[PDB]
């Protein structure tokens, strides 16, 4: 009494509506900064003019 | 809640409540009320 | 804080008839069950009779079946008990207790009691 | 329960034709059907998973469509190695993974 388990299980079923269907979420956090960068978009180098 | 006699399930009693302060902690603080299922709103934020 | 006033007690000869009145004023009487119980002068409590909120379900003690009858007046918020065919064992004290529920035979027991009235059955 | 019906059973065409096969359900299954190709001499292979999602590695000639109670598969090219038996399977109803009857395909 007055004590609840904070974890509740989502009961996903194929008979549910769109508003209750499970959705997979992937969130990308970019550490975009002046620091030495290591994740680079595909690009071609060029001679040093 | 503390009524001596309830009506039948087919003739379920409907009571309208307004223009007063509703203390939901009283219902939350009575042990005999074993079953407290709520949907569409969190029981903790009922007070606010 | 509710009030339970009982009257009708006294001394009567065996085989006579009398009436006991129990009136309540501290609560709503139209939806509560009421009971008459007996405490012997030298023994413990014993249930006698009782009536529900409405005069539909009625019960009596087995030892007093066919002898005692009860009535309930919701207009004046009280009840009456008719004492008939009294014998030597009915010289005990009688209480007027209020049941917590509304029916006659429920696991809920008597909630509030009243001061007993003394009756005597002797010559 | 659920019942799946195959309106065509044996179909004849040529190497340069276009063929269609339909699978009907007793009630709506919400586009949850799969199409399987079964060669008589080797292990059967899946062609379509879901209503209209094409499995990787198979030619784009096959095309699935339909939603609700009826579903359809179409071949536009009919390459000469497309001889097999085609099945429609539901995965939505309480009877788990019930399959429909076979659908023979022959070229002539």
């Amino acid at each position: 009494f007055n004590c609840y388990f904070p974890l509740r299980s989502y009961s996903f079923r194929p008979t549910y509506g769109v508003g209750h269907q499970p959705y997979r979420v992937v969130v990308l956090s970019f550490e975009l900064l002046h620091a030495p960068a290591t994740v680079c978009g595909p690009k071609k180098s060029t001679n040093l003019v | 809640f503390n009524a001596t006699r309830f009506a039948s399930v087919y003739a379920w009693n409907r009571k309208r409540i307004s223009n007063c302060v509703a203390d939901y902690s009283v219902l939350y603080n009575l042990a005999p009320f074993f079953t407290f299922k709520c949907y569409g709103v969190s029981p903790t934020k009922l007070n606010d | 804080e509710v009030q339970l006033v009982e009257s009708g007690g006294g001394l009567v000869q065996p085989g006579r008839s009398l009436r006991l009145s129990c009136a309540a004023s501290g609560f709503t009487f139209d939806d509560y069950a009421m009971h008459w119980v007996r405490q012997a002068p030298g023994k413990g409590l014993e249930w006698v009779s009782g009536i529900s909120w409405n005069s539909d379900s009625i019960d009596y003690a087995d030892s007093v079946k066919g002898r005692f009858t009860i009535s309930r007046d919701n207009a004046k918020n009280s009840l009456y008990l008719q004492m008939n065919s009294l014998r030597a064992e009915d010289t005990a004290l009688y209480y007027c207790a209020k049941d917590r529920g509304y029916e006659i035979l429920t696991p809920a027991s008597f909630d509030y009691w009243g001061q007993g009235t003394l009756v005597t059955v002797s010559s | 329960d659920i019942q799946m019906t195959q309106s065509p059973s044996s179909l004849s065409a040529s190497v340069g034709d276009r063929v269609t096969i339909t699978c009907r359900a007793s009630q709506s299954i919400s586009s949850y059907l799969n199409w399987f190709q079964h060669k008589p001499g080797k292990a059967p292979k899946l062609l379509i998973y879901g209503a209209s999602s094409l499995q990787s590695g198979v030619p784009s000639r096959f095309s699935g469509s339909g939603s609700g109670t009826d579903f359809t598969l179409t071949i536009s090219s009919l390459q000469p190695e497309d001889f097999a038996t085609y099945y429609c399977q539901q995965s939505y109803s309480t009877p788990p993974y019930t399959f429909g009857q076979g659908t023979k395909l022959e070229i002539k």
